[PDB]
């Protein structure tokens, strides 16, 4: 199916530029996809809706009377 | 040419047989093929009757 | 495998075997080559400190202490070569090894294929048939009375002789028959 | 597109008093989603095995 | 979380029990007590047959989202406004639940301070 | 299709939505359905027409068998074996028919559960009630008879149930 | 058709301990008075294309440069097309 | 019971995986831990999310095994990671594919494993569950990251350790095509399936800042 | 029914007036034709029965057993062809005569409108089997085995006869139809308890019940291949058929008396299955597997529910076919090795691949792989037992597990591994053995298409 | 697999290549028939290290009972050829 | 039989037995496909203690987690139509006791 | 000094850790010599009968026959009724039966009492 590549016996194996450009292209498209999604949809990681502070609410809205009425 | 004959016998012949079996024999008997009823949303129109499902209660739109 | 075992292991054999086992398990512990070389040289140095030692009792006190240390630090998951008795491919091809006598059961239509092979096979069968009659008497005469003392076999000593009991060693199926 | 769901009880095997056993297939969301994924993975692994098991 | 650390290490009765909410009358806070309003009626919210746990007060936005997802099918990125609105409604529901939690918490605080104050006055 | 009775197997009117394309992007589903029809349904339909005309060329009938009523086990003498045989056969046929009635109700229940989608717990309450009633009746009639069941054992079970009912009703009336 | 063309071995004078961690091993041994008789055998593991190593973060960041370039080009195109 | 069983399973199998030397054993303990995570998802009453995780795990775990097998065939039936050395440059396509697979397995954002595992963690944080089960789920996430690191480091970064006769070869169209199809899958299928299926559970719209990101910190 | 009885009788003069070299062909062909004719009996009614006459009647419990009985003879002839080659023509004709007599007795037994005629033929089947075991048996223990197979059986069945005649003195008839229609409850009494025991233990000994099973490994190991096939396939099912027939009169006493035997079966199916794990002989392993399956059948019969009876019928038919095929495979190995030891000849898959496939299918059916009829019977019995009591499942579950183990053990010890080196006389499998395995296995996978034909009268 | 069919020339060359990388043995004095203990003056531990180097270079490990009686490079080559079934 | 010599030239290499040698009574039990008695890197008692301890600790801590669950500072979820009465169970002819949800 | 390894039944003592092999004595060496002598005699006989071109069957092994005979047919003539055998037989052959009898009888009595009281909810339980 492929081309003839010979053994080497203690030196680096023969590499085709095809597999090199293919691996680089797929790694590059992985990183491009990650960056593109982070730019276009960043709310999936950092969140979009703020978390309220429970102590910052006032007793007016929480149904609290000054400890004397009821 | 190989993939043309493949799809003709491998894919096409079985589908004709399966379709023939389902639409004339399996569906001859009641309750053999039961489909989940399609979803109905406000504003949809039904082919059989023609009537229009009313819209909602105009909720207050904000943000 | 090939060599018949002796009655026992001398102190030399035990020490050499322990040295090889310790080197192998140290290699397992030290993955990298430079670290393994450093610690292997250090192990060799610790190993020959008592090389020139003389009396047997204290030397046997050693190698005994060493055995305990090795069993304490033996790397419960050592490296094993793939074809070794613990390897991941130890007996992978044992299902592809077919005995030669199976060929005698082939149909004549099957033997019509591959005819030169079967001519050579007939030559081999004839050679075995004669050599066996020679080998049986050679073993009868060469064997000490009262039975063999070891499972080591003598070679062939004449011109036309073949080694006694040779058929099932030379006709091993193969290492990777398929 | 729509959310098509379906049950196909095509072949009736046998009936034991009031219990009916038939050849019935469920083609809900889970089935129609897991069939293509398994078929894709199996296709790729078979292609890989064409090379891995050549000997 | 901190409420776990407080409840499991401090006074158990000091902090509310999620299994038994609420432990106080709804009118105990203030007498107005405006009610929640549910937008989608039973018939349409059944015809869309969402799910039994998706059948909350945010259901109308989910209906709109499903309407678009069926309508603009091939372009599965057409509608984000409805998804955003449904997420906002769910966020509002969650903050109302958080408000209820903190309301019962501080109501129990005030109640406890009460009966201890009357205990002090009785002992005096 | 007239192949089965619509009253025995009820089905709702099957209201379906109409397509409301909100985008100009052509979908693949409609084109796939069109090519599926043209490539599959037409040849199947023509083959069916050929087979149907061949069948219409040779038309012949078959009939359903009717069974007269016979005295049941309650009106059979103690040792009269002929009437016992007839009553036993009648009871066995009635048992088979009851089994098929329960089968029909169960099929209704299953079809309702599949059809209703996610609102089955509400929209199949009538079918659930009807199955509960049929199951109660069948269980009272035939359960616990054993492997060697017969009309006499069913009659004895019914008689014991009726004695229990009469005793309980009499006790409640005079309390 | 298999790999039959009579491959040759390299010359054994090519393997020099020079330029490896095996200097460190030999020096740390000689500080105690020892030598590695097989140090030269393994030099091929550090000699040729194996002379350069890549860090874990570098391995993870295999195609970050081309991906980042394509990403910024796409963002520039999108900005210039939306603001029209 | 389902939650407890899933939690103990994922923890124990990840802890066993953390120190294995056979590559196939490492990946097998990885898939056992992922199955335990699926069972945990079931235990917190989130079935469709568990199905989605099944679908993503299919892609990236199948590709991980195929890369492992490619290396095993390349180095003459060898599996022990003590004898794989520098393969980052020796075989680049297997390296990049297995890197992408290990990133997806650990839930690197905007990959196939993100859209399932991130939601798993968010759902398990804010549910009325055992404290212990949540703790062991977090530790299982950390150990998943750690054994992915172990595979990468011990098989691709150092100096070579295989026998001298180099027989490394990748140029077969069958292997390349089979790997690349699941590469494209494990990159884009997560997004595609997540955005095509109808919503089947209430979202976790609001989260504490530390609780929303906890999976990333653990990994 | 005489259309099946008369040709089987005519098989005798046809055999005795055949050529010295044409007895096997003639016997096989006409036995297959008789099986094809008996195929007619399968059609049944949802009502009572197919009452042919005052003497013979057929039911959907009798029909599958009759069909299997008729089908088993040609296979027995094919397997007996090989090891009787050096036998004189008279003795081969005598062997065929014994097989024909046994088939005739079984055919008349399964119809048997009356209980005394059923008893007479039920015990008549004892003589040809005894002669087959003790005459054409290889080992020296065959004689001893024969004695066991005799006396156990008679020890169980001599009280039964007494009980039977006693019943006719009280009810006036032993005809099955009148016994069904005129049934009355049995009061709890010492006399009724003993009449129950006398009616039951006769069929309990032949299943066999655990603790009364000792004759079975002996009789199966020391018998020739045809003897083993007929013993495991049909002669074990006589007890189950008799229990299904006779329990219609033992109620309501059966519920009270069920416990002593149910335990002996429910625990027994464990013990015997465990015995299969440590067995150095193939034939003994297959015999003990038969004991376990028939123990489950005993449980099903004692529970006495419609699902119990359907499962018991299906399991009886499936077990007959499976055990016969397993015995045939073991015999094909034995005819080559002459040893009858599991561990001796190994690695036979590499030498005889198609026979290894046959072994795999036979073990898979024995393992109760769905949707085979073996699992249909097992599942029906398990559901019925669960309805009887929710704890039985534990025992049942364990048995299932254990079964799988030894089944695959039997497959792995003999077929997988490395071949024994010093065995060089393993010739390729003949067309005869392959056809024998095919004719065993194909009816099973065909019957899994139409289960109602083997599920009995309560379907 | 796709592994080349190694020959006796390859085995001999590889064995001598590994032995030459052993600095304890000078390369000009060793031959295929050169004994280890007497002609090369090596201790038994050096022999077991040579056997281990052979194992690591060829990928299979020799049983110790066979390893301890390998004393010439020609004998090692012959043993490996016999194990791997090499024709020429 | 797993701990027999794997490099010896046995007559039955897979069984690791020699022709004519006495055979262990429990030979079927130890056939390399079943229980093996090979020595282990760790003592048997130590493994038993560690494994038992690991399981007991996990069960105890799971019980503790059941005693002390984890949750978020929220109240119970609210459902519109009387806690969704009609479509959870049904029974429309009872007019159940109404509950109304508090808007806060 | 190191922690010691403790042998058990299912984890036996390694050969290298056996102090017996270090107590080397002349009779020990002679015993090993005669052991390997009988092993070699048996191996010689087996190889003589195995390599024979005329033998075209199986090599009958007395050891395997002895093993099978002792496992199967030599049990009963050597059986002697002893308190050990009697108690073990009674326990392992009666105790499980009565235990399961008690369990099942208790379960079915509870179920029947619940049925008679009528509080069991056997609804939909049609098939039995
Ligand atoms: C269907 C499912 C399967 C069912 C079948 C399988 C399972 C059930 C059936 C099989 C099991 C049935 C076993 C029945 C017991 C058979 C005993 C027998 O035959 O003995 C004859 C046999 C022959 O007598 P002998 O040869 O003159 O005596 C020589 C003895 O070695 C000399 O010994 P000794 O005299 O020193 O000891 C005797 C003495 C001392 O006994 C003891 O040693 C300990 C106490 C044991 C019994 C009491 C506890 O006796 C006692 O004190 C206890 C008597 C009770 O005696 C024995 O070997 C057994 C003696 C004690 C047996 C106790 C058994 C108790 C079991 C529970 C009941
Ligand atoms: C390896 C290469 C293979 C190549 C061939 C491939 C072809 C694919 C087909 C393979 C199996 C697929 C099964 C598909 C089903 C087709 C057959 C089926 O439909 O027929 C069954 C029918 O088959 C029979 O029921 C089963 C055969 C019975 C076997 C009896 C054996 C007879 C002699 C054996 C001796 C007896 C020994 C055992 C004693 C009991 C069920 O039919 P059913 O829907 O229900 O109604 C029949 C028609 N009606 C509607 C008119 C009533
Ligand atoms: C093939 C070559 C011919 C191709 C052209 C013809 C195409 C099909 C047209 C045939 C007409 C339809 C037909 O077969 O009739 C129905 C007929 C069955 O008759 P029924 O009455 O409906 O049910 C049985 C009781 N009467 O259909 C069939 O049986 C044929 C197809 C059935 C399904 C195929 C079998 C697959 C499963 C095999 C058995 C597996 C084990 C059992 C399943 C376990 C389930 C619990
Ligand atoms: C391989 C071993 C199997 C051996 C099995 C044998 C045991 C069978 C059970 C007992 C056999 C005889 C039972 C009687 C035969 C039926 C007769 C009958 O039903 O009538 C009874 C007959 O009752 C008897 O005769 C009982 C006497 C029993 C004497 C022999 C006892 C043998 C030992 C029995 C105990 C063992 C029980 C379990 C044995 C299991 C098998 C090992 C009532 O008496 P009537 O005269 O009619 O009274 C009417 C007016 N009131
Ligand atoms: C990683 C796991 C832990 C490993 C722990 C290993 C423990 C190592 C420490 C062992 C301590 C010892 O050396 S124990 C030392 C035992 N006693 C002796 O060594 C004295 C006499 N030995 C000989 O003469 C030999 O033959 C010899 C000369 C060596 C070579 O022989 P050759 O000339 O024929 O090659």
């Amino acid at each position: 199916g492929g081309v003839h590549i010979e053994p080497r016996y203690r030196q680096f194996p023969q590499l085709t530029r095809s597999q090199l450009i293919q691996a680089e292209f797929f790694s590059a498209t992985m990183w491009f996809w990650i960056l593109w999604r982070f730019w276009h949809d960043s709310d999936a990681v950092l969140g979009h809706f703020p978390y309220p502070d429970p102590s910052q609410w006032t007793d007016e809205e929480l149904g609290i009377l000054p400890d004397d009425e009821d | 040419y190989r993939h043309s004959i493949f799809a003709v016998t491998h894919v096409l012949i079985p589908v004709w047989i399966i379709h023939y079996y389902l639409k004339y024999h399996v569906t001859a008997k009641p309750y053999t093929v039961v489909e989940r009823k399609p979803r109905i949303f406000p504003g949809d129109t039904i082919l059989e009757t023609g009537e229009v499902i009313p819209l909602m209660k105009e909720f207050p739109d904000q943000h | 495998a090939f060599s018949a075992p002796a009655a026992y292991l001398t102190h030399q054999q035990k020490v050499l075997r322990l040295y090889k086992r310790a080197l192998r398990h140290l290699e397992s512990w030290c993955v990298h080559r430079d670290k393994y070389r450093y610690f292997a040289c250090l192990m060799r140095a610790r190993f020959d400190e008592h090389k020139n030692e003389k009396d047997m009792v204290k030397a046997t006190q050693l190698l005994r202490q060493a055995e305990e240390e090795f069993w304490y630090g033996q790397h419960p998951q050592p490296y094993i070569f793939p074809e070794s008795p613990g390897g991941t491919s130890y007996e992978r091809y044992e299902c592809y090894k077919v005995p030669e006598w199976c060929l005698d059961d082939w149909h004549p239509s099957e033997k019509a294929m591959y005819p030169d092979y079967f001519a050579k096979r007939e030559q081999w069968k004839r050679l075995r048939r004669e050599s066996w009659e020679r080998e049986v008497k050679q073993l009868q005469e060469e064997t000490p009375p009262g039975g063999p003392r070891t499972e080591a076999l003598p070679p062939a000593r004449k011109e036309g002789d073949l080694p006694p009991l040779w058929w099932h060693i030379v006709t091993r199926p193969r290492e990777r028959p398929m | 597109h729509t959310g098509q769901e379906m049950i196909i009880s095509n072949w009736h095997w046998m009936t034991l008093q009031t219990v009916e056993l038939s050849l019935s297939f469920k083609m809900d969301y889970f089935s129609v989603m897991f069939i293509p994924v398994a078929l894709f993975v199996t296709w790729s692994i078979m292609e890989f095995s064409m090379w891995y098991m050549h000997s | 979380g901190a409420h776990l650390a407080r409840r499991y290490l401090g006074d158990a009765s000091k902090e509310p029990d999620p299994l038994r909410m609420p432990t106080f009358p709804p009118d105990y806070g203030f007498p107005e007590r405006k009610e929640r309003e549910m937008v989608a009626t039973q018939q349409e919210m059944n015809d869309a047959q969402l799910m039994l746990q998706q059948r909350d007060y945010c259901a109308h936005y989910l209906i709109q989202l499903l309407k678009c997802k069926r309508d603009s099918f091939p372009n599965f990125l057409a509608c984000k406004h409805e998804q955003h609105d449904w997420d906002y409604c769910e966020h509002l529901d969650y903050v109302k639940r958080m408000k209820e939690f903190e309301r019962e918490r501080r109501l129990l605080q005030r109640k406890k301070r009460r009966e201890q104050r009357e205990a002090e006055m009785a002992r005096g | 299709p007239d192949s089965w009775d619509k009253d025995v197997y009820p089905e709702p009117p099957r209201r379906t939505p109409a397509p409301a394309p909100q985008t100009s992007l052509p979908n693949p589903v409609t084109y796939l359905t069109k090519i599926f029809d043209l490539l599959v349904d037409r040849p199947v339909t023509l083959a069916r027409e050929f087979i149907e005309q061949q069948h219409a060329k040779n038309r012949y009938y078959y009939y359903h068998r009717e069974f007269r009523r016979v005295p049941d086990i309650t009106e059979c003498e103690e040792k009269d074996i002929l009437c016992m045989f007839e009553a036993e056969m009648q009871w066995r046929r009635d048992y088979k028919v009851d089994q098929e009635i329960v089968n029909i109700i169960q099929e209704r229940l299953k079809a309702c559960q599949q059809r209703e989608g996610e609102s089955y717990r509400q929209n199949c309450a009538k079918e659930l009630e009807q199955f509960t009633q049929v199951s109660k009746a069948f269980q009272d009639r035939y359960s616990d008879l054993g492997a060697h069941y017969s009309a006499r054992k069913c009659l004895a079970k019914q008689k014991q149930r009726m004695l229990a009912e009469r005793k309980a009703a009499k006790e409640a009336a005079a309390a | 058709e298999h790999g039959h063309s009579k491959m040759e071995l390299p010359d054994y004078k090519q393997w020099k301990i020079e330029g490896t961690p095996l200097e460190t091993v030999q020096e740390k041994l000689a500080a105690r008075g020892l030598r590695d008789p097989w140090g030269r055998n393994e030099a091929w593991r550090y000699s040729g294309g194996f002379a350069n190593n890549v860090s874990f973060v570098g391995a993870l960041l295999k195609g970050f440069k081309w991906g980042f370039a394509a990403f910024v080009v796409a963002v520039g195109a999108e900005y210039y097309l939306e603001s029209q | 019971m389902t939650l407890c069983l899933g939690a103990i399973t994922t923890l124990f199998t990840a802890l066993c995986a953390i120190t294995q030397n056979d590559i196939k054993k490492i990946v097998a303990f990885s898939t056992s831990s992922q199955l335990g995570l699926m069972m945990v998802t079931i235990g917190i009453n989130q079935p469709h999310l568990a199905f989605l995780h099944i679908c993503m795990h299919a892609f990236f775990k199948a590709m991980l095994f195929m890369c492992s097998g490619s290396i095993i065939h390349s180095l003459n039936d060898e599996q022990d990671i003590r004898k794989m050395g520098g393969l980052y440059k020796a075989m680049p396509f297997t390296t990049t594919a297995l890197i992408i697979g290990s990133l997806a397995l650990t839930g690197m954002p905007y990959l196939t494993g993100f859209y399932s595992k991130d939601l798993i963690i968010e759902a398990v944080n804010m549910s009325y569950t055992n404290a212990w089960a949540l703790l062991m789920t977090l530790i299982a996430t950390s150990l998943t990251a750690a054994y992915s690191t172990r595979i990468i480091f011990f098989a691709f970064l150092g100096k070579p350790r295989f026998p001298p006769l180099v027989l490394i070869n990748e140029n077969n169209p069958l292997l390349i095509n089979s790997i690349k199809r699941l590469l494209i899958g494990s990159i884009f299928a997560g997004f595609i399936i997540s955005n095509n299926i109808p919503p089947m559970t209430v979202p976790n719209t609001t989260m504490p800042l530390y609780m929303k990101m906890t999976a990333l910190i653990v990994t | 029914m005489l259309k099946i009885i008369i040709p089987t009788t005519m098989l005798l003069p046809m055999t005795w007036m055949s050529k010295h070299n044409m007895i096997w062909i003639n016997a096989t062909v006409h036995s297959l034709l008789i099986s094809l004719i008996s195929l007619s009996l399968l059609n049944q009614l949802g009502e009572n029965s197919l009452n042919f006459s005052l003497t013979f009647f057929s039911d959907s419990l009798s029909a599958p057993l009759l069909v299997l009985t008729t089908w088993l003879l040609p296979l027995m002839l094919m397997a007996s062809q090989s090891h009787l080659s050096k036998e004189t023509t008279t003795r081969k004709k005598l062997y065929i005569t014994m097989l024909i007599l046994l088939q005739l007795f079984l055919i008349m037994t399964f119809t048997a409108t009356e209980l005394i005629l059923f008893y007479i033929l039920f015990e008549a089947t004892l003589v040809p089997t005894l002669i087959i075991i003790t005459r054409w048996g290889n080992q020296t223990e065959r004689l001893n085995a024969g004695l066991y197979f005799l006396f156990y059986t008679l020890a169980g069945s001599l009280p039964l006869l007494v009980a039977l005649v006693y019943i006719q003195n009280t009810t006036g008839s032993l005809n099955f139809l009148i016994i069904h229609y005129w049934s009355h409850p049995l009061s709890n009494s010492w006399s009724n308890i003993f009449m129950w025991l006398a009616c039951i233990m006769a069929f309990m000994v032949k299943m066999p019940l655990y603790g009364l099973h000792l004759w079975l490994p002996k009789a199966h190991v020391e018998a020739p291949i045809a003897g083993s096939m007929v013993l495991a396939a049909v002669l074990l099912k006589l007890g189950g058929y008799g229990m299904m027939r006779i329990t219609t009169i033992l109620n309501p006493l059966t519920n009270y008396m069920a416990y002593p035997f149910l335990m002996l079966s429910m625990w027994g199916m464990i013990m015997t299955s465990s015995i299969c794990l440590r067995q150095t002989d193939l034939k003994s392993l297959i015999a003990y597997s038969s004991v376990s399956h028939m123990a489950l059948v005993i449980v099903a019969i004692m529970i006495q529910t419609p699902w119990s009876f359907m499962g018991a019928t299906a399991l009886m038919i499936a077990h007959g076919l499976t055990s016969s095929m397993l015995f045939c495979l073991a015999n094909t190995n034995y005819e080559r090795v002459h040893s009858r030891t599991m561990i001796l000849a190994r690695g036979l898959q590499t030498l005889l691949p198609l026979m290894a496939t046959w072994w795999l299918v036979a073990s898979l059916t024995n393992l109760a792989l769905p949707p085979s009829i073996n699992l249909i019977g097992e599942l029906f019995i398990i559901t019925a037992s669960f309805s009887w009591s929710n704890i039985t499942i534990i025992l049942m579950g364990m048995n299932m597990m254990i079964t799988a183990l030894y089944s695959l053990y039997m497959l792995i010890t003999t077929q997988r591994g490395k071949y024994t080196h010093h065995i060089n006389n393993i010739k390729p499998s003949f067309t005869r053995e392959n056809a024998l395995m095919a004719l065993h296995i194909l009816p099973l996978l065909l019957l899994t298409l139409n289960p109602k034909m083997i599920l009995g009268p309560l379907y | 697999s796709d592994a080349p069919p190694l020959t006796l020339e390859a085995i001999k060359d590889r064995v001598l290549y590994v032995l030459k990388l052993y600095d304890k043995i000078d390369p000009e004095k060793l031959s295929v028939n050169s004994h280890f203990m007497k002609d090369l003056g090596l201790d038994s531990l050096d022999q077991v290290e040579i056997i281990m180097a052979m194992e690591d270079e060829f990928g299979f490990e020799i049983p110790d009972i066979d390893a301890e009686k390998l004393m010439c490079p020609q004998e090692i080559v012959d043993y490996i050829a016999d194990k791997k079934d090499v024709y020429e | 039989q797993q701990e027999r010599d794997p490099w010896y030239d046995w007559d039955h290499p897979d069984l690791r037995l020699n022709w004519g040698e006495p055979i262990h009574w429990d030979l079927d039990m130890y056939i390399r496909n079943r229980v093996d008695t090979s020595p282990t890197p760790v003592s048997w008692n130590t493994m038993c203690k560690h494994l038992f301890g690991f399981v007991a600790f996990m069960l105890f801590m799971f019980w503790v987690g059941e005693i002390y669950p984890s949750y978020q500072p929220v109240g119970p979820k609210q459902y519109p139509y009387n806690d969704l009465y009609l479509e959870r169970g049904g029974d429309p002819t009872k007019e159940p006791e109404p509950v109304v949800h508090y808007e806060i | 000094s190191f922690p010691k390894y403790k042998p058990s039944r299912l984890a036996t003592l390694p050969a290298t850790l056996d102090p017996a092999e270090y107590d080397i004595s002349p009779e020990t060496r002679k015993a090993q010599a005669e052991r390997l002598a009988i092993r070699s005699r048996l191996k010689r006989e087996y190889l003589l009968q195995y390599n024979d071109p005329n033998r075209l069957g199986v090599i009958e092994d007395p050891a395997l026959i002895r093993w099978t005979y002792a496992r199967s047919a030599n049990i009963y003539p050597n059986f002697r009724p002893t308190p050990k055998t009697s108690l073990l037989g009674a326990l392992f052959g009666i105790g499980p039966l009565f235990f399961w009898y008690y369990v099942f009888k208790t379960d079915r009595d509870k179920k029947e009492k619940l049925i008679q009281e009528g509080k069991l909810d056997q609804t939909f339980n049609i098939s039995y």
